[PDB]
RNA sequence: CGAAUGCUGACAUAAGUAACGAUAAAGCGGGUGAAAAGCCCGCUCGCCGGAAGACCAAGGGUUCCUGUCCAACGUUAAUCG
RNA sequence: AAUGAUGGCCAGGCUGUCUCCACCCGAGACUCAGUGAAAUUGAACUCGCUGUGAAGAUGCAGUGUACCCGCGGCAAGACGG
RNA sequence: ACCGCCCAAGAGUUCAUAUCGACGGCGGUGUUUGGCACCUCGAUGUCGGCUCAUCACAUCCUGGGGCUGAAGUAGGUCCCAAGGGUAUGGCUGUUCGCCAUUUAAAGUGGUACGCGAGCUGGGUUUAGAACGUCGUGAGACAGUUCGGUCCCUAUCUGCCGUGGGCGCUGGAGAACUGAGGGGGGCUGCUCCUAGUACGAGAGGACCGGAGUGGACGCAUCACUGGUGUUCGGGUUGUCAUGCCAAUGGCACUGCCCGGUAGCUAAAUGCGGAAGAGAUAAGUGCUGAAAGCAUCUAAGCACGAAACUUGCCCCGAGAUGAGUUCUCCCUGACCCUUUAAGGGUCCUGAAGGAACGUUGAAGACGACGACGUUGAUAGGCCGGGUGUGUAAGGACGACCUUCGG
């Protein structure tokens, strides 16, 4: 284990924001559009969590004006670039496959602002 | 340019400046040795044996000891032939630097794969499924027919049967070439090598040109 | 990912709310194909008055199969439902004339440039 | 196919496999030696060395847990007042093993295994 | 799923030429009384490692 | 008397293999013993509870209790029945 | 009309029926201990390939190949039972 | 019977073999419909589907190559060439068949019309009952519809993997050769050189530079998921546990919200090759024989995925026991059917072995690491997977004059 720990110990992100399992989300992923780069937003909630380090994720649930197209992310790949916050969530377990479904009128959650 | 193989320390996924996803094997090689002369000369064909690695020194054997003795080396894990390659020409006893991978663009694989036992026939050779239902009589998983009838009613040699598979060496060659470490000994390259992690495999440069 | 009879919805205004998958398009037995993937396929509904009546056969420009799509860090932006864009026989394009919702920028190419002149999603 | 799995079968059903070590949870601190089979033995540690890894540590959610497995307060009242000093210094080695023989009942290895101390 | 032909006398003995018994031959000779106890286990006196445990 | 898929008696053979009669579960101290997993006492478990509990009828023929024995029987051992 | 563990077809819902299978938990299969079977059986030191023949060869002619003996599997053949 | 071919009416606008052919002629194979009854009636289970195949080549695409009433294109025909490849649905038991739509393209044939000690049974030859018809009936129909029992614990051959034994003329530990064998030989497509060649024009290049398939085989968690009854939290009642606090059980893990590490593909790398030889078809060189001449008879060039190399891997029990490196070591007696001889007193070296702590090695074996010194495994200190806000103490306020 001591091979790539020194290896891909300078690989992992530098500054990722605050999310919950539930938490409001949105990768900034530098896509191919035309001949030029910018930045594309994709908001969502975090319904699922992996503490793995470098190969780790933090969860986007956007609503796609009706059907998403859903992402799983790599927080340490430089791919995502960053994370900009726009709400956390107020989640008690760990995985929220419930977000999906859940939609509308009362797809919300309130905001665990504390 | 003979090939360098080492310890299957283990895997990542190796991560760059713009986008770029690196999933590589990684593996220990340690300063490497030949140690002895194989060619026209004692031999009359060329080959360069080499061990790499070390032993504790109660067990290095009196004639290994010799072997090594005569040899006046440390121990290493194992003594390799390089076939001499009309550049390629060694004599014993050098121990062993990894500059020859300089470029390569690509190089080989080749080791004990992981411990399997006795495989599945389904896995080994990607055969199909009977059906599970609609009175199916204890059959979801044999290998159905195999051979003919009274003509020449024998089974034919060769025929892919269900059975131990894998574990084992396994060349993997012309493998393009994605980073190192000389520094560190490491060899990190986008896909990964056979065998169980921490294996050795034989990584040579290209054969196939 | 579009199978034989794929659950289909559509992204146009044509009508038709009912696709199907029959055939793969472009090699032998090409099977899981979607993206940007032409296929053979029938109608099984339209609108009232719509450009295609009940029967009405085509093939397909993928927009959306519940499988997501993958891009350059490993990473797949997924769809939730297997809902599609169809084609001309002749001059290919969606049969229709208004378009909606999810499609792959993997079917940008100048081909399909018809559709990526005014969508209100890739 | 068993890379990197801990526990074991032992022709033994789970819930039973958590019970049938249950016990003894408390039980060999009462008498601290038996005969066993090594295996179980060796496992009877795995059973019961990571189990006694508990020796250390007293507080309310223990004397439940102590109480949790082999459903028993009394050996956990036990340790809660006499072993603690014993063992105070060591990094584990609490228990020993001597090897006796085979069940004459069955062939079966034959094991004495004991508290490194043992001393009841 | 049977024998078609019955087998010869001679060949059951090589069936069983691999089942012959081995025979163990490597005694461990204790140090406190001598008594002959197996290697890595406590004596029929219940000693191994050369001390007095248990005790029956 | 070699042959009749003859008959009666004894011994092979595949094989030291399949199989060991419900997936409700057990654990430790103490007693005896020539010799404890299976017996006795003790302390823990778990399962049934319109029954795996308590009582009639028919049928059954000493199996009920006490002492005492380990040849065969008990799909293994047996101080046990 | 009502009815049907009745005959034939077409909608809705549904989901590992399928493209295409992945992992996990239980009871066997494997090693050690004890006890301990059946169908079957001219006799056998019991290889492949062309050809010939009560006309479809282990056992014939010519011809190639192959150190002695187990253990886990598979089921083309022995006109297998 | 099929295919093959021999003749030359004739046709074909020309031209009997561009591509067809009268009437007649001579073959080949043994697959269709047939004949004969030599073997099986003290048992050789029938149609078709499903999984897995394999070779021949009278060549489907690809490859080559020639010719052509073959401009590019697209054909027609003849010789070579067998490396690789070779659709998804609806309709009926169907094979057959038909049809819908794709593709380079959906080749033809043998193997007990392959394959039931590997699966099924819908059809076809049992008992029930029906209609039409046929006879006085009993019942028949080779006319039609509904229902209906399938056994094998693998001795030998064989085949896939995996060990013990013995020999290789001293013993031991390393590195070996490469006789010989086996897997791979796709290409589609699209872009540039070239709307250029052709071709009026259209449309359409030759040989060459760029990009994508899809299928397929090797590799790995290293994305993306999945999963994960030992990693968590929320819950229905209750067994009950000196009663408020906590149990455990039980309820399919009681139901439900999640999931390590590994293991995994829908996830991600990889490859078809480059190279040489020989050619082949067939064509190309000179060559007289037959003053010419010619691919032929003597002396000269090319030619396909077809064969010897190039690639991988296996591989000295190759009994022809191949090759080099090590090092262990060189005890006193006798005796005769006196020598490659049997037996009595010292010596056990390399090493090995055994028992022990063990692993990505595993059915066992076998292998690996390692044997206190033992990092071998666990145990004790630093890590942080995944779950997802435990339980318990206290606190005050919360409720009344304040909280407005």
């Amino acid at each position: 284990s001591n091979i790539i720990k020194q290896l891909e110990q300078e690989q992992m992100k530098q500054d990722v924001p605050s999310f919950r399992p539930g938490d409001t989300v949105e990768v900034k992923v530098w896509v191919v559009e035309g001949s030029k780069k910018r930045l594309q937003a994709f908001e969502g909630v975090v319904i699922a969590i992996r503490n793995r380090g470098l190969h780790s994720a933090f969860t986007v649930r956007k609503i796609s004006n009706g059907e998403g197209v859903e992402r799983v992310f790599q927080t340490h790949s430089p791919v995502v670039d960053s994370i900009s916050v726009k709400r956390r969530g107020a989640v008690r377990k760990a995985k929220l496959y419930y977000l999906r479904e859940r939609t509308g009128k009362a797809a919300r959650i309130k905001e665990r602002l504390n | 340019m003979i090939g360098l193989v080492g310890k299957k320390v283990g895997m990542t996924r190796i991560f760059t400046e713009d986008g770029v996803s690196i999933p590589v094997t990684v593996i220990e090689v340690e300063a490497n040795r030949v140690t002895q002369v194989k060619d026209l000369a004692n031999d009359g064909y060329r080959a360069i044996q080499v061990t790499t690695g070390a032993k504790k020194a109660n067990r290095v054997t009196k004639p290994e000891a010799g072997h090594f003795a005569k040899a006046g080396v440390e121990a290493g894990r194992g003594l390799w032939e390089f076939r001499l390659a009309e550049g390629e020409e060694f004599t014993v006893g050098q121990s062993i630097s990894v500059e020859l991978f300089a470029d390569v663009k690509k190089v080989d694989v080749t080791g004990t794969s992981k411990g399997k036992g006795f495989a599945g026939t389904v896995k080994r050779w990607n055969f199909r499924t009977q059906d599970a239902t609609h009175g199916n009589s204890l059959s979801h998983r044999v290998p159905g027919s195999i051979g003919q009838n009274q003509t020449p009613g024998k089974v034919f040699k060769g025929k892919k049967m269900a059975g131990q598979m894998g574990n084992e060496r396994v060349t993997v060659q012309s493998l393009d070439v994605v980073r190192v470490d000389a520094e560190r000994n490491l060899l990190l390259v986008k896909g990964a090598v056979p065998g169980a992690t921490g294996s050795d495999l034989i990584v040579k440069p290209a054969v196939k040109a | 990912m579009i199978q034989e009879q794929t659950m289909l919805n559509v992204a146009d205004n044509s009508g038709a709310r009912r696709v199907m998958c029959i055939k793969v398009l472009g090699g032998s037995h090409r099977r899981y194909a979607g993206v940007g993937d032409i296929i053979k396929i029938t109608i099984k509904e339209a609108i009232p008055r719509g450009k295609v009546k009940k029967g009405d056969v085509l093939k397909a420009v993928v927009v959306r199969t519940k499988k997501g799509v993958r891009r350059p860090d490993g990473s797949v932006i997924r769809f939730d439902g297997n809902a599609c864009v169809l084609l001309n026989n002749n001059s290919e394009q969606p049969i229709g004339t208004r378009i909606f919702g999810p499609v792959t920028r993997e079917l940008r190419s100048e081909k399909f440039m018809k559709i990526i002149s005014l969508a209100p999603e890739v | 196919m068993r890379h990197r799995k801990s526990g074991r079968q032992l022709n033994r059903n789970s819930s039973h496999r958590q019970a049938m070590f249950r016990n003894m949870a408390g039980s060999l601190v009462r008498h601290e030696i038996i005969k066993t089979t090594l295996p179980k033995a060796k496992e009877l540690r795995r059973v019961v060395e990571p189990l006694i890894t508990l020796a250390k540590t007293d507080s309310v959610a223990n004397r439940r847990l102590a109480f949790a497995r082999t459903r028993d307060n009394e050996i956990v009242a036990k340790l809660f007042n006499e072993l603690g000093p014993r063992f105070a210094s060591r990094a584990g080695g609490y228990t020993r093993i001597l090897k006796c023989g085979f069940r004459a009942g069955d062939n079966a290895p034959m094991a004495y295994i004991e508290l490194v101390d043992r001393s009841e | 799923a049977v024998q078609q032909n019955k087998p010869t006398r001679s060949k059951r003995g090589m069936r069983r030429s691999h089942d012959a018994l081995t025979a163990v031959t490597s005694l461990s000779v204790d140090k406190t009384s001598g008594e002959k106890h197996l290697r890595h286990h406590i004596t029929a006196d219940g000693y191994y490692r050369g001390r007095k445990v248990i005790a029956k």
